[PDB]
RNA sequence: AGACCUGAGUGUGGCAGGACUACCCGCCGAACUUAAGCAUAUUACUCAGCGGAGGAAAAGAAAACAACCGUGAUUCUCUCAGUGAGCGGCGAGCGAAGAGGGAACGAACUCGUUGCCGAAUCGGGUCUUACAAGGCCUUGAGUUGUGGCACAAAUAUCAU
RNA sequence: UAGAUGUGGCCUGGAGGUUAGGACGAAGCUUAUGGCGUGAGCCUAAGAUGGACCGGCCUCUAGUGCAGAUCUUGGUUGGCGUAGCAAAGAUCUAACGGAGACGUUGGAUACUGGAGCGGGGAAGGAUUUCGUGCCAACGGCACUCGUACACGAGUUGUUCGGAAACUGAGCACAACGUUAUAUCGUUUUGUUAGGAAAGUGAAGGUGUGGGCCAUAACUGAAAAGGGGCAACAGAGAACCUGGGUUAUAUUCCAAAAAGAAAUUGCAUGUGG
RNA sequence: AACGUGUCGCGAUGGAUGACUUGGCUUCCUAUUCGUUGAAGAACGCAGUAAAGUGCGAUAAGUGGUAUCAAUUGCAGAAAUUACCAAUCUUUGAACGCAAACGGCGCAUGGGAGAAGCUUGUCAUCCCCGUGCAUGCCAUAUUCUCAGUGUCGA
């Protein structure tokens, strides 16, 4: 019938893309029988057809953006990834302040953390 | 790149021209002259509906008229160069 | 409260739907399996229990499931030229009769009887 | 008259397909509301203007 | 006169459509949109027509984003 | 024929604008109305207007109150109090504060100065399991002061 | 009368209590249904009404009683089949269609009268075009017709208009200034306390018998006066006939292009 | 007589009333607050049959993941629907290449069509696709370039 998803993930990108332009053309000539005739059964294969052209793009889309993030993501210098594959979180969760501040102190500030610390004290 | 989305070959010959045209003046101009109609998308350009018809249907197209209907929805007429019948493509296609 | 049930209820989706579709499974078919009640299934022989088609029984033919009822493949009605449709009784007017096997029904059924067991 | 941008084109054109009656398969659906289009334009009554 | 004779000299148009607010209220001649201020960057907003705000607010159109980040920040990420 | 100073140019790395505005913060800011008129006043330090943030904002750690047997950041609440305060064509009207009972609250802190230090700092690298509370190379900022430490004629500071 | 007051006093919506009805028919609704209360009102009956809720009593409660506000909203009505449908072209006939004054065709007499009831456009409208239906309500009469309703179609460009590509009245982004504040002001008869730009020419780089020859890089040659809009009547603008759509044509026509031109870009090559 | 009354029965118009109420309002509460990584807004689109709306964006009435079980339903069609939680996400808009009643125009920069020449392929204009290119500001550049009758010195 159409192409399963489960068993298109162990497809490659070019075994894809001829995939790909076969739906695209079956689908062509879908769009020609759907003008003249109504043929509801040379019909009606559109919208299984049409989101078989879905899961194909998604997965040529789900591929080739894990393969620009496992060259990207990289302990490579100057690690400037394009903003489009940047783990997106909203403008001021972005500026605000990561962890690795918002929680540092100076000196005079860490060493009362250890004189004086906070106890766990009892009262009876 | 600001993107990763993959393309083809395919998508940018399949959105151009999206479904030929049966009317009695669209069936009137693939006997008479050797015309076809196809309802390409709007922003289409009359250089690449050429092209996409070489792409899609491996004839060759001289004159390629369009025109933005009272739909928003852009025709197109095609020559196919005299050479290959267009009563042998609306066959072929399925018109 | 009353206002939000009536909404829950008519706003309830499809799979939210089936189980506030649910029928009483009959007097010896659910110690058979040690449940209460269970949700019509297309092709599930059941038997109404309450209306003008009462003591019917019939082979479950489709859970038309917005309408909130089930159709039953013996429960008929004429039309006026001729052509007969079929009623929905709604599942709790009804009494099962006869289950569709599955390895998510005959496990889920369990699933309940553990409760029971 | 013969002058329209295409932009304003696209937007009558957007128009002449919501002036189409609701299909005589809307009104058997279950529950709809629907019984008329009361939407429809015509020309002369009122007037768009873009 | 002044009432059904003159308007007939109605030639013109006052106002086009605002590429941003979406409306015939786009000034021709000092090229602003009378009902968002367009090209100002700002939209005109004015308290002493809150009615009008509402028709204006978010909600009041798609809201592809937020329908979308609600979400996300409603559920632990962003 | 070069440094520094003051400025440029684009290359990189970023940011700002916009929306929302109930609450909140700043500025601006009326008038109708009330005064049986009305100009002070009142409305009102309000509406509108400009601007700006947050999930709260603001305030906040005494150049405070008190005059007591003293209290002890801010905020909020009841209350003081429609006040034997007070302002006011002393008219219409307006009008708080300390204290008190509470909520909350492990609430305090860090710069500059001062003295002792004087680049121990910062940033670009790099190395390490990303370790940037560190390693080790860096004129690249920085001595026109980054950073460290001490808190009083009374303590104990200060180094192994 | 204004007013005051009382009522074990009347009534509507709802609450807390109590008593109680209802598919063997509740609310509602109807009234020549009586009765009974001075009255507000209540109760009954009988509905060839209604179909599912609700009465009494004690407290509670309030968005609680309407004839009258040029009340508000909805609906109806009189006048009333009345005023009127009177400015601007007079339809007359055959036979034909049609379910039938209607339409179509023919003939007739006319009207517009070339500042037109003409043919084309701008502004504006945007499917009103076209065809085939249709004729419910809309076309103030009617209709077999319609600019109505339905379905289907319909707008073809190297050259026409526009833009790409001019400047005008003028506009005002930038900068700069001012402003609590700008969304303010300046701004082509040339901006800015004001450092506002690859158009060219070049050495060097490069296939290869160190130069024959060639593209290219990346520099950087003088050169003042930032950009940018604003004219479908100014400027500018490379196409003309012939003809085969139900509706498009200076737009379409395919190869004895129906033809004939002009023209821009890049190219190969005959002329020096 | 008729008309006009007038009472009654039955009808019509009318849409009150009652009954219902997936709506409103009010009160309270538990958690976390959009955008240059292109928001809000609007524009146009997308369904086998869809005008509006809802949903979505040329992966278009949804694709993916999990988790659920057999429907969806006007009727086709089909061995999925529903719910939730990585993508796709058109034209715009703060809108930011310039402009703008232009679906217009560039400058770089790749790549990809199409071809005439030409060597079976190779890039001529032509034409698509995509990125980048706004201003301001901050940081910064192994000694990336500069200006100054500012300072000084070789
Ligand atoms: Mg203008
Ligand atoms: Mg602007
Ligand atoms: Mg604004
Ligand atoms: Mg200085
Ligand atoms: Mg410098
Ligand atoms: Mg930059
Ligand atoms: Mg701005
Ligand atoms: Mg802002
Ligand atoms: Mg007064
Ligand atoms: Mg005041
Ligand atoms: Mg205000
Ligand atoms: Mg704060
Ligand atoms: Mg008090
Ligand atoms: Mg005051
Ligand atoms: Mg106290
Ligand atoms: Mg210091
Ligand atoms: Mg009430
Ligand atoms: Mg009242
Ligand atoms: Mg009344
Ligand atoms: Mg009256
Ligand atoms: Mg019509
Ligand atoms: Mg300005
Ligand atoms: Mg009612
Ligand atoms: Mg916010
Ligand atoms: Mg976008
Ligand atoms: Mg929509
Ligand atoms: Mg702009
Ligand atoms: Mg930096
Ligand atoms: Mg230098
Ligand atoms: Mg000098």
């Amino acid at each position: 019938h159409h192409m399963k998803i489960k068993d298109l993930r162990e497809k490659s990108k070019d075994d894809l893309l001829k995939t790909l332009t076969e739906y695209k053309k079956e689908l062509s000539q879908l769009r020609v029988v759907q003008q003249t005739g109504g043929a509801e059964t040379r019909l009606g294969r559109i919208r299984p057809i049409r989101k078989s052209i879905a899961r194909i793009l998604t997965v040529l889309n789900q591929n080739e953006r894990s393969n620009l993030k496992m060259f990207y993501a990289d302990r490579k210098l100057r690690c400037k990834t394009p903003k489009v594959l940047r783990a997106k979180l909203t403008h001021r969760r972005r500026l605000a302040l990561k962890e690795n501040e918002k929680n540092r102190k100076t000196s005079r500030q860490m060493r009362q953390a250890h004189k004086f610390p906070k106890r766990v004290y009892a009262v009876k | 790149s600001n993107r990763v989305t993959v393309e083809s070959k395919d998508i940018a010959a399949f959105s151009v021209i999206r479904y030929p045209l049966t009317t009695d003046k669209a069936m009137k101009k693939i006997e008479e002259n050797n015309t076809l109609t196809f309802i390409v998308d709007s922003r289409a350009n009359k250089t690449e509906i050429k092209k996409a018809m070489r792409k899609l249907y491996q004839v060759k197209a001289v004159k390629v008229n369009t025109l933005i209907r009272p739909d928003g929805l852009k025709k197109a007429y095609i020559r196919l160069s005299a050479a290959h019948d267009a009563l042998d493509t609306a066959n072929k296609i399925g018109l | 409260s009353r206002r939000k049930a009536r909404r829950a209820h008519f706003q309830a989706p499809s799979h939210v739907r089936r189980v506030l579709m649910s029928a009483p499974l009959s007097k010896e078919l659910r110690a058979k399996y040690n449940v209460r009640a269970m949700p019509v299934r297309k092709d599930d022989e059941v038997i109404v229990k309450r209306g003008t088609f009462k003591g019917r029984e019939g082979k479950v033919t489709a859970c038309y499931r917005l309408k909130w009822v089930i159709l039953i493949d013996k429960v008929n009605r004429e039309k006026a030229n001729g052509s007969t449709v079929a009623v929905g009784i709604h599942p709790s007017n009804v009494e099962i009769t006869k289950l569709k096997l599955t390895h998510h029904r005959k496990s889920i059924l369990e699933r309940k009887d553990r409760s029971s067991k | 008259g013969r002058f329209k941008p295409l932009a304003v084109k696209k937007k009558y054109a957007k128009k002449m397909n919501q002036n189409k009656p609701v299909p005589y398969w809307i009104r058997l659906r279950t529950g709809n509301r629907i019984k008329w289009n009361e939407k429809r334009r015509h020309w002369r009554r009122t007037k768009l203007n873009y | 006169t002044k009432g059904t004779t003159s308007m007939g000299q109605r030639h013109g148009r006052t106002h086009i459509l605002c590429r941003r607010c979406g409306r015939n209220s786009y000034h021709v001649q000092w090229e602003r949109c009378a009902a968002c201020a367009y090209p100002r960057a700002s939209r005109r907003r004015y308290n002493w027509s809150v009615k009008a705000i509402k028709r204006r607010r978010t909600g009041t159109g798609r809201c592809r984003y937020l329908k979308v980040v609600n979400r996300r920040i409603a559920n632990h990420f962003k």
